[PDB]
RNA sequence: AAGGUAAGUAU
């Protein structure tokens, strides 16, 4: 949360999405103080170095940067969104919202798998990638 | 009699190795591999493994400087 | 005109705003009596950091990893099929003597 | 003293013999490997935030989570204890009005 | 997470970071290794670590260890009772136990 | 166990069979599993050694 | 009555210097002016006690470099570093911290030491297993009395006569007692029905919880 | 009420 790079205005988010040409930009829209956001940010920090080759992770404060709240529907407590070559990438998570990940994921391997799948699909030119795990159920038993 | 050897290791261990080796001359004529085994009691393993009994261990091993190290 | 409706909503909330923001104050105080805040649990230690000089601060060492290359970055663990002799041996079973 | 080189065919001082053998056969692909290990290291980016950013983020988080920090305890997200920015809604029909409103907000 | 954030904020606040900002990340690394050294049941004694810093890191490790033990036991009792839990939660709880 | 034991080989085969029972179900073998299977096969090929 | 059989036997008099520690997140000039405002200054308050509560050091929490898993021990006089003007104890409260240094005034004829175990941490209650290193024959508390009252109390030597020890975790633990036979000088432990003759030296190698001392 | 949006070029 306090270790990952932070974007402080809409122009910085624009440049961060535009700058990367061979890596998927992973942006967490939310608040540092949000417990869901703290879990998501600590998972991202855990996998921040491992995905250095094919991913860059930034953190955006929606209260400080409400520039994308209207278009991206950034109204959930936490949101994770992927961009590739200035192009939002959708994920068939099975949750009904393919445009974003709007919950905290516990396992750090699942996020790595999602980023890897997004990178593969986007480099192949796709705009939608089917996630390796179906999140229509939390698999709680 | 043995200032350097008493500097390296304590005089207690110095005396215990000099007495068991037969004197300063006999201990100086002894190979370095045979000095570490001076005063090595063949402790009988009582069910336990040989490593627990610390085999091939002598005054040097039980000296102050060696015992001031982690067991590994 | 938005301010009119906002003030109207605040006025309607004014029914028990003082009587419920006061009870929550006592609840917070009672909770903190038993479970103090995390920052206050380190207040004395945080106070004692004033005696660490700048050179001592610079003398903090960088953390390294004890485990070696074989554990930090192991080579890929190749998976190989079970030998054919296992199929053969499973096949031997079930062949029964006639006597 | 002076010694003949078994690796170079030249006479060398006796004191430099050990280092002469040690670095007279330094495999040049070791230098290549070190070069490519340093070229990638220079080009590496900063995954994490710098010290200033970490400190500022920690203070900003503390300014909101008053159930951990501070003395008084407000809600989880409240900081205690005009102009509203115009933002595009993501529709092509409203690009012009949003752009002009952004222009019209400059003092 | 809240404990790590609080300890790091306190250390960085008392740190005269006008010259030593680059140590900040290093500090967190210590807060990891000590914790790991407690989880690995191995000795942890940094020789260059100042005594107040080591004392607060030890306090943080003790608090986190108390929370860790309580959470592990609570989750284990939940699972034993029959509480509906995830696979990752089960793996983490098994590791803690 | 004597060197000329009448059952020195039958017991060895029984012991190796139990060690290979963990692999009776077909599965992908990693390095440790295939090393153990190689050791078992070597013991079976040269029972006296 | 002011002087009952418990006051003249167990009760002593202790002095407390309670200084209010300022909040750390304050300006240095503001800190010193708050100190000058008399709000954050020492306030000598006398009091009486039936027993002296002795705080123990925190467990090492780690293995030693050489002897892994070494039992933690502390000398008694280090525990009794309390009750003097030199040392201070930062008592932390959810509101604010305080600096309360103690100073003994009148030592009772029979002094009870209650060693602080079973401390409730943030999540449960844990016992501090630190072994107290104390003598059982002769001590001296003259260094633990203020100079004004040192003349008044000519005797400061106490002998251990009773010792309580708690065995087991705080969830379920047994309370054993070692009692010194005053007539014979021997030490006998009795756990309920069981009575055994423990050597006096082996008394101090226990996790003491409550002790009774006699000044003679 | 949902967990049922193919994505991609072109105006």
């Amino acid at each position: 949360s306090y270790m990952l790079p932070h974007l402080h205005n809409g122009w910085q988010v624009d440049q961060a999405i535009l700058s990367e040409e061979d890596r998927v930009v992973v942006i967490r829209f939310g608040h540092d103080w949000d417990p869901t956001c703290m879990k998501m940010d600590e998972v991202l920090y855990s996998i921040a170095e491992k995905v250095k080759n094919f991913a860059v992770i930034y953190l955006v404060d929606i209260t400080e940067v409400p520039d994308f709240n209207k278009m991206y529907e950034l109204y959930d407590p936490c949101t994770v969104m992927f961009f590739f070559r200035n192009k939002h990438i959708m994920i068939d998570l099975g949750t009904g919202n393919n445009n974003k990940i709007n919950w905290a994921m516990e396992d750090k391997q699942e996020m790595v798998d999602i980023i890897e799948t997004v990178y593969r699909g986007a480099r192949k030119g796709r705009g939608l990638v089917v996630s390796p795990k179906d999140y229509s159920t939390k698999y709680r038993y | 009699i043995a200032p350097n050897l008493s500097i390296i290791i304590g005089a207690s261990t110095a005396a215990k190795i000099m007495g068991v080796a037969g004197g300063l001359t006999n201990l100086s004529k002894m190979p370095a591999c045979n000095i570490m085994l001076l005063g090595a009691q063949r402790k009988t393993l009582s069910g336990f493994s040989s490593t627990s009994v610390l085999p091939h261990t002598g005054y040097i091993y039980h000296s102050d400087i060696v015992q001031s190290l982690p067991p590994d | 005109a938005d301010a009119i409706y906002a003030a109207l909503d605040k006025r309607m909330d004014e029914r028990r705003k003082e009587r419920r923001e006061q009870r929550e104050k006592e609840e917070i105080e009672k909770y903190r009596m038993e479970r103090p805040k995390i920052q206050q649990q380190f207040s004395d230690l945080k106070r004692k950091l004033a005696e660490v000089t700048e050179e001592e601060w610079l003398s903090i060492p960088e953390v390294g990893d004890a485990r070696n290359k074989r554990q930090r970055n192991p080579r890929y663990e190749k998976l190989t099929p079970v030998p054919d002799s296992f199929f053969a041996k499973h096949l031997q079973t079930g062949e029964n003597h006639t006597s | 003293e002076y010694l003949v080189s078994p690796i170079t065919g030249e006479k060398i001082p006796a004191s430099k013999m050990q280092e002469h053998m040690r670095i007279g056969l330094l495999d040049p692909r070791w230098l290549e490997q070190r070069d490519r290990s340093i070229r990638e290291k220079q080009s590496d980016d900063e995954v994490y935030a710098p010290g200033l950013d970490i400190e500022s983020s920690l203070k900003q988080l503390a300014e909101r989570r008053t159930d951990i920090f501070g003395v008084e305890e407000t809600a989880i997200g409240k900081k205690i204890g005009p102009e509203e920015k115009v933002t595009w809604d993501g529709h092509s029909g409203s690009m012009a009005r949003t752009q002009q409103a952004a222009q019209a907000n400059i003092t | 997470l809240e404990l790590r954030a609080a300890v790091m904020h306190d250390i960085l606040d008392m740190m005269p970071e006008g010259i030593k900002q680059n140590k900040a990340r290093t500090i967190l690394q210590h807060l990891s290794e000590a914790w790991r050294c407690w989880k690995a049941n191995i000795p942890w004694k940094v020789p260059g670590l100042p005594t107040p810093i080591e004392n607060m890191i030890l306090r943080y490790v003790k608090a986190k260890a108390d929370w860790w033990t309580n959470t592990a036991h609570y989750n284990r009792e939940r699972i034993r009772r029959g509480a509906t839990v995830d696979k990752t939660v089960c793996k983490k709880n098994l590791g803690r136990l | 166990p004597p060197l000329s034991y009448k059952h020195d080989t039958k017991l060895l085969i029984l012991a190796l069979e139990r060690l290979k029972e963990a692999y009776s179900v077909k599965s992908r073998l990693n390095q440790s599993q295939r090393e153990e299977l190689g050791l078992i096969e070597q013991a079976y090929d040269n029972p006296h050694e | 009555k002011k002087k009952t059989i418990v006051t003249d036997v167990f009760q002593g008099s202790m002095r407390i210097f309670t200084k209010k520690l300022p909040h750390p997140d304050l300006p240095a000039e503001e800190k010193e002016q708050l100190l000058h405002n008399d709000e954050y200054q020492e306030t000598m308050v006398e009091s009486t006690f039936m027993y002296l509560t002795l705080d123990l050091p925190t467990a090492p929490l780690y293995k030693d470099e050489k002897e892994q898993l070494i039992i933690p021990q502390v000398p008694l006089f280090n525990i009794l570093a309390k009750f003097n003007g030199i040392t201070e104890k930062e008592y932390k409260t959810y509101k604010e911290n305080f600096l309360k240094r103690f100073q003994l005034t009148k030592l009772p004829p029979y002094l009870i030491f209650c060693i602080k175990r079973f401390t409730k941490n943030n999540f449960f209650v844990e016992k501090n297993p630190t072994i107290v290193n104390f003598p059982i024959t002769n001590v001296d508390l003259r260094e633990y009395l203020s100079e004004e009252v040192q003349a008044v109390h000519k005797n400061t030597t106490y002998d251990l006569i009773a010792n309580i020890v708690h065995d087991g975790k705080p969830s379920e633990g047994s309370y054993r007692i070692h009692v010194l036979h005053h007539g014979t000088g021997k030490w006998y432990e009795l756990q309920d029905l069981q009575v055994t003759d423990i050597l006096p030296q082996m008394i101090t190698l226990s996790e003491a919880y409550i002790q009774i001392w006699k000044r003679r």
